[PDB]
């Protein structure tokens, strides 16, 4: 219920003139917008992806971000010969923006700079300000961008305002997007581990959403607690894949079974025998 | 960090039916890396690339995907240059695994 | 409050020769400018500074090099001067805000040769009786003549303080000879005051012109006084 | 071509009379705008600097306002003094730190001709302290429709006419030197003076 707004921007400074910035936005695990360095336009990604807004609340707003990344590119290169000879490139800057939606009207904003991939500022309050573990240097940046009022009551603006708004319009419109249900398919295999007498089953589980799912390998109706599932790797159409591995010995796989469980399979749920 | 490279197929693997074949590279930076996929050793033309994106630990993760028929010769692969690393990494697609 | 200096404020210079402008500021400012002006276009910048060793690229930087050797000074150098580099040159300084504040000014001007350089003559001309009698005022007028180039302050002087009140100025210096190329110029400027303070014999007047021409350093070949940057001028006493 | 562009280029006016200046921008993005004050040979007097969407801004005579939707300014001068006479210029600041860069106009040149109450034209000579051999006209006291013009002889030369302003009395007049190497009665011949132009003797 719970969803977590995500604009998540990428910069990369090779020298002095060379630079690119590149951006995505997600709503959950659903990509709702893109941003490439190419593209002078914010493109949609979803037939929702505008939510609420009017065509012309739309057009304030891109423009708005349409200024911030050509001020961010010469800002952070006037900021690199402004450190120097103390930092240089090649330098990769990174920001994670967005509002976690909690039921009612509550929320809670943030804006996190990270710096060669180290989380480094924020944006608290009515300020930037620094983290624990964050070189001493950024404080004449930082002291710089709080001398900057105008960015400040714009930032304030879109985390206070704007993302609750804007986001509370994305749920209603792409509402059956988010809340679709997709059946699993499951099959069987195996590999030889790493031990000499030893056998790997591997139960693959693919196409279904959302990501809360449940796999255990089986001998009748006792859990195999040997069982250890793998990382939720992607599908390209926003679809989920799972494998649970178990190891077992040559000539022992008589009678071992893989149960999974799913919201979209709704009762029924999927087992396939070796 | 050296880049974790992923192989798996999108549907269960038949000798003759079309699937599409994925590959998942995570955790690397800086962000600029070459994804390839191979059958056969091979440059497949026309391989659909994800927007590259980042996790709660700010590292980098992109999703290669292509349509590919499965056969019992042929092979396909995923092979991956980054600065990181000195030699390209090349992880086989095993439809066991 | 946060003042800043520039110097030299006037300067002339040869073709070929090294010129070096100086920005002092004592306000602790971190960043540092140099801009120039011409007529017909905008303030434009040269060179800007971040901090002492540093310095940076502007959007006219060429024939320039910067350097920052300190918090407060910021020079601005012409290795080889040129005839387009003949400009009025200002200086700024400011913290991390967006405020810059501006020094005074600089003039330079670049000629070709320095065979024609020539400081002024200057004579103070006391007012009339028939002025005095009609008006009840009293106009001194001073006026450099022979003089070349054309890059000179004048100033009224009153019981050895400089007046304001009561002084014009030619706001252009005519040319003595105008066919001629290399001409010499000359300038006037007027001092009204009342009768009974020109009366008064104990108010001394004198009109000063600062002439800006050669330095130390310049090489002379001529065999006339070598023309260099020197204050001219004439003084009266008042009479009853 | 460039960024920031003012109106008029020039203009003249009498003393008392009012006066706007003009200022447009394609400047992006715009945080503040200011007004300079430029004397002539002089540095920059800031007059005002507006910063809101629909700022308006005022120092005494001198007032501005600002639409950064129009990406325009206005700079309004009520009862125009002859200390007016200067280049107003114009600049934009894209930024509210010293990461920005001023966008700087070409400036307006105002020119306030003055108001003089009393004339009483006449044309003394003067005489140099060190040698009285030498001397000068002083042509005087005469009000603003007066025009001075160059000599018909080379040898002779005369100036153009300037105003003074004694402050403790609040008394202006214009003025103009003629010398050669000459009478002052055949001095200012070739220009049209009053014909009530007093010639002592
Ligand atoms: C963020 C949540 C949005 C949710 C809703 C929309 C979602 C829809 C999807 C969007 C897709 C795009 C996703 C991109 C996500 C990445 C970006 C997220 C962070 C956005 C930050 C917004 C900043 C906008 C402001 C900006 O452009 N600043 C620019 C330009 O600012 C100028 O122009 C503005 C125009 O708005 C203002 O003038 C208007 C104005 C003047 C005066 C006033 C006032 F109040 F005085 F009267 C008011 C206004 C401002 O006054 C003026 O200075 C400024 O240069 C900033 O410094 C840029 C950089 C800011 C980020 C810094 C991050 C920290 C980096 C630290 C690293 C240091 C390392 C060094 C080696
Ligand atoms: C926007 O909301 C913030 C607070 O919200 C928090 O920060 C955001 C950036 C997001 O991350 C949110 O998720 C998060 O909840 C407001 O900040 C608060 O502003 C007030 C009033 O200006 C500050 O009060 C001051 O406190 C200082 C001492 O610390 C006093 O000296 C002052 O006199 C004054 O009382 C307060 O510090 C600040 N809160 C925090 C936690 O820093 C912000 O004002 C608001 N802006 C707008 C335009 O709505
Ligand atoms: C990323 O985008 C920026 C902004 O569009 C590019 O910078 C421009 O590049 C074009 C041609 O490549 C130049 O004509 C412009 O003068 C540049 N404008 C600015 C504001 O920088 C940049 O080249 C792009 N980088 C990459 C690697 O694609
Ligand atoms: C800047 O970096 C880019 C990308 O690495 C490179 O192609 C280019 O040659 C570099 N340019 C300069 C001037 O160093
Ligand atoms: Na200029």
């Amino acid at each position: 219920k719970n969803y977590t707004f995500r604009c998540l921007q990428m910069s990369s400074f090779a020298n002095r003139s060379w630079s690119r910035t590149d951006s995505v936005v997600w709503l959950g695990d659903l990509q709702t917008h893109r941003w490439s360095n190419d593209s002078a336009t914010i493109s949609f990604t979803k037939p929702w992806s505008q939510g609420k807004l009017s065509n012309q609340q739309w057009e304030k707003l891109q423009h708005m971000f349409q200024v911030y990344r050509v001020s961010f590119t010469r800002d952070i290169q006037e900021l690199v010969k402004m450190m120097s000879p103390k930092e240089d490139y090649p330098i990769e800057i990174q920001l994670s923006a967005g509002c976690e939606m909690y039921p009612g009207n509550a929320s809670e904003s943030f804006l996190h700079v990270a710096f060669q991939g180290k989380y480094v500022v924020r944006f608290w309050g009515t300020s930037w300000q620094t983290v624990p573990g964050a070189p001493s240097w950024l404080d004449l940046p930082i002291k710089v961008l709080n001398a900057d009022q105008g960015t400040s009551a714009t930032v304030q603006m879109l985390l206070n305002d704007t993302c609750p708004l804007f986001v509370r319009g994305l749920l209603e419109a792409g509402k059956s997007d988010l809340e679709k249900q997709e059946k699993p398919v499951a099959w069987l295999s195996s590999v030889p581990s790493s031990a000499h007498g030893h056998r790997q089953l591997v139960c693959h589980v693919s196409g279904f959403y959302p990501k809360p799912v449940w796999v255990m390998w089986m001998r009748g109706d006792q859990e195999q607690q040997g069982t250890h599932r793998g990382d939720f790797l992607p599908n390209a159409d926003e679809t989920w894949y799972l494998q649970a591995t178990l190891d077992v010995e040559a000539g022992e796989e008589a009678g071992l079974a893989c149960r999974v469980k799913h919201s979209s399979l709704g009762g029924q749920d999927i087992i396939l025998y070796w | 960090k050296t880049p974790q490279i992923q192989v798996y197929s999108r549907h269960p693997p038949e000798n003759g039916k079309p699937n599409i074949l994925n590959c998942y590279v995570t955790q690397f930076h800086p962000p600029h890396i070459e994804i390839q996929m191979l059958k056969n050793g091979k440059k497949i033309p026309k391989v659909e690339m994800s927007d590259m994106s980042f996790s709660k630990d700010w590292s980098f993760y992109i999703l290669a995907h292509t349509e590919f028929t499965p056969t019992e010769t042929d092979t396909y692969a995923c092979r991956v240059k980054h600065a990181s690393m000195a030699e390209p990494k090349t992880v086989y697609w095993d439809r066991d695994m | 409050e946060a003042a800043v200096t520039q110097s030299p404020r006037n300067k002339v210079a040869v073709t070929g020769g090294k010129v070096t402008l100086s920005c002092n500021q004592t306000n602790n400012h971190n960043n540092m400018y140099w801009y120039r002006q011409d007529t017909g276009h905008g303030l434009r910048l040269i060179h800007y500074s971040y901090g002492a060793g540093s310095t940076e690229k502007g959007d006219i930087p060429d024939g320039y090099k910067a350097s920052r050797p300190s918090q407060e000074n910021f020079s601005l150098i012409l290795e080889l001067a040129t005839p387009s580099q003949t400009s009025v040159y200002f200086c700024a300084s400011g913290d991390e805000g967006y405020t810059q504040y501006f020094g005074p000014g600089t003039r330079l001007l670049v000629l070709e040769d320095l065979r024609n350089v020539t400081p002024p003559k200057v004579s103070l001309f006391e007012p009339s009786k028939a002025e005095i009698s009609h008006t009840q005022k009293a106009t001194l007028v001073c006026l450099a003549t022979g003089f070349y180039p054309d890059h000179v302050e004048l100033s009224w002087w009153v019981n050895g303080k400089e007046v304001h009140s009561g002084v014009c100025t030619d706001p252009q210096p005519l040319k003595e000879q105008p066919a001629l190329n290399d001409s010499r110029y000359s300038l006037s400027s007027r001092l009204r005051v009342s009768a009974t303070f020109w009366q008064n014999p104990r108010n001394h007047f004198r009109c000063q012109v600062q002439f800006y021409g050669l330095s130390e350093n310049d090489e002379w070949t001529q065999d006339r006084a070598k023309p260099v940057t020197q204050i001219v001028s004439a003084e009266a006493w008042g009479r009853a | 071509k460039t960024q920031v562009e003012q109106s008029p280029q020039s203009l003249v006016v009498r003393q008392g009379e009012n006066c706007v200046l003009q200022c447009n921008y394609s400047v992006t993005p715009d945080n503040h705008l200011r007004w300079f004050k430029q004397d002539t040979g002089k540095g920059l007097v800031s007059l005002t600097v507006l910063v809101d969407q629909k700022d308006k801004t005022s120092n005494g005579r001198y007032s501005a306002t600002l639409d950064k939707d129009a990406k325009h300014s206005t700079l309004h001068i009520t009862a125009t003094l002859l200390d007016d006479t200067a280049t107003y210029i114009c600049v934009v600041g894209d930024r509210g730190s010293a990461l920005g860069r001023l966008h700087f106009g070409a400036g307006t040149q105002l020119i306030v001709i003055p108001d003089i109450q009393n004339p009483d034209p006449a044309v003394y000579q003067l005489r140099d302290s060190k040698s009285s051999d030498k001397s000068v006209c002083l042509f005087t006291d005469f009000d603003s429709q007066t025009n001075v013009s160059q000599s018909k002889d080379s040898d002779v030369y005369i100036t153009d006419k300037c105003v003074l302003d004694m402050r403790s009395m609040d008394f202006k007049s214009n003025s103009a030197v003629a010398w050669s190497n000459f009478a002052c009665a055949n001095a200012f011949n070739n220009s049209i003076i009053p014909e009530d132009t007093f010639f002592p003797s």
